């Protein structure tokens, strides 16, 4: 429920009048990378459906 | 499955738009590559269906 | 005071006072205390 | 952390034949920033 | 003084894992001829069983800041955190890389670790990060300390995968402790060093040591 | 009014600046001064051992 009012956040930041700003985007996708616990805990990788 | 939509079309805002692809731009085709290995194409096809 | 850096070493046994390199999930936990242990080799940042 | 800063906007001027006007300014408030701090180094050790 | 890494240096990348309550070290290792893919060589029962290091032995070629290496991809040296290196295998001079496949059945983001012809492109490419927070960026790397390598391309982790039961070297988001232990810095003008191939001669060159040819009796041993 | 023999036994004298001495009251700092080495705080499981 949570993850997903983050997640509606990120993209209104990243997405502007149908265009994405690589800027804010970039930096989102490498933050998610390194905590790759908001991906879920599917997409985990290791163990993960 | 909200919080998975969200996350997925978060990322596909993320996405580099096009015309830097046909430039060329070395951080446009690492941020795609990143998205296509997080996201498989057949689990797309799959929850379309 | 300040300046030195020294390592504790158990004379007996001659171990090194050093940290138990947290299990993971401790990172999960968000605890951020490392319990001290005497080993044969520790690490390089053992100085104090 | 500043002469990092400096090298990192040299390269990133570094192919384009003329830099821009915003990046001549950047480039004296960090050269002045830079001055300042050299003349505060040298006035701690002059005397000697 | 404090040794100091720097470019040119030829290195081992060595990790730790605990197996049954025992630590192993093991250094990355790659044929490069035949099998790109790196693997693990344990380093620890050495006394008893002497190890292949020369596979496992690795070049500093350059060192470089982000910037600098975006320039030279759209176009000594003492080593720093966070810049960007390049590493040769000194036998089959390959070039260290985060492949675009994956074998491991246990992570689906990971990537395979192998070797690459030349050192065009971005995967060829590592960054490093200090392990602990006494270092940071910026800061000379010094000889002992715990790193973290980063590919440019994928901005994964070389990462060590005991998920199997065995061993295994991958790229993932998942970190993994490594170190970079010297073997060679600079070497003067003959003065035999280590881990080098060559001959003995008894006198003046004219016989050498040697076993016997190829199906032998003796079985050339 | 009978009388004991006592011994003066030094302790110290005269410290330089820093230059540690022992019977003093000191913390321990791993690195640059971010985490020191204590023990439990009070009603703690551990007993504080």
């Amino acid at each position: 429920c949570g993850g997903e009012r983050y997640l509606d956040f990120l993209r209104f930041a990243v997405f502007v009048n149908g265009e994405s700003v690589e800027e804010n985007a970039n930096v989102v996708v490498r933050l998610l990378i390194r905590k790759p616990e908001c991906f879920g805990p599917a997409l985990r990788g290791e163990g993960g459906s | 499955m909200s919080f998975y939509a969200a996350l997925i079309d978060l990322l596909g805002r993320c996405a580099p738009e096009m015309h830097l692809i046909q430039a060329g731009k070395g951080e446009a085709l690492r941020i795609r590559a990143i998205l296509r290995s997080l996201v498989p194409l057949d689990d797309l096809v799959g929850i379309i269906s | 005071y300040g300046e030195s850096l020294c390592f504790v070493q158990h004379v007996a046994s001659g171990l090194w006072l050093t940290y138990a390199a947290p299990d993971p999930k401790a990172l999960r936990l968000g605890v951020l205390k490392k319990k001290a242990i005497l080993h044969q080799e520790g690490h390089m940042d053992d100085a104090l | 952390r500043l002469q990092e800063s400096i090298s990192d906007f040299y390269w990133y001027y570094s192919g384009k034949d003329v830099i821009e006007e915003q990046g001549k300014r950047n480039f004296s408030k960090a050269m002045s920033v830079a001055k300042q701090v050299f003349n505060s180094l040298t006035e701690y050790i002059q005397g000697p | 003084e404090v040794q100091f890494l720097r470019t040119d240096d030829e290195v081992v990348l060595q990790c730790s894992a605990t197996v049954l309550k025992e630590q192993l070290k093991l250094c990355l290792a790659a044929e490069g001829f035949g099998n790109r893919l790196c693997f693990l060589e344990p380093t620890s029962n050495a006394q008893n069983v002497p190890p292949d290091l020369a596979i496992c032995c690795f070049t500093l070629e350059q060192s470089l800041s982000v910037r600098a290496l975006q320039e030279m991809l759209a176009n000594h040296r003492t080593l720093l955190y966070g810049h960007a290196i390049l590493l040769r295998h000194a036998h089959s001079r390959m070039y260290l890389s985060c492949l675009t496949t994956s074998r491991s059945m246990t992570d689906k983001l990971a990537f395979d670790v192998g070797l690459q012809e030349d050192a065009t492109g971005e995967a060829c490419w590592w960054t490093m990060h200090p392990a602990s927070k006494q270092r940071s960026e910026g800061e000379k790397v010094r000889v002992g300390d715990d790193l973290i390598l980063v590919s440019v391309s994928s901005e994964r982790y070389l990462h060590l995968s005991t998920a199997s039961g065995e061993l295994q070297v991958d790229a993932s988001f998942m970190q993994t402790l490594w170190n970079m232990n010297p073997i060679c810095s600079c070497c003067e003008e003959g003065y035999v060093t280590g881990g080098h191939v060559l001959r003995l001669f008894h006198g003046h060159m004219d016989e050498c040591l040697t076993i016997s040819a190829a199906d032998s009796d003796d079985q050339r041993r």
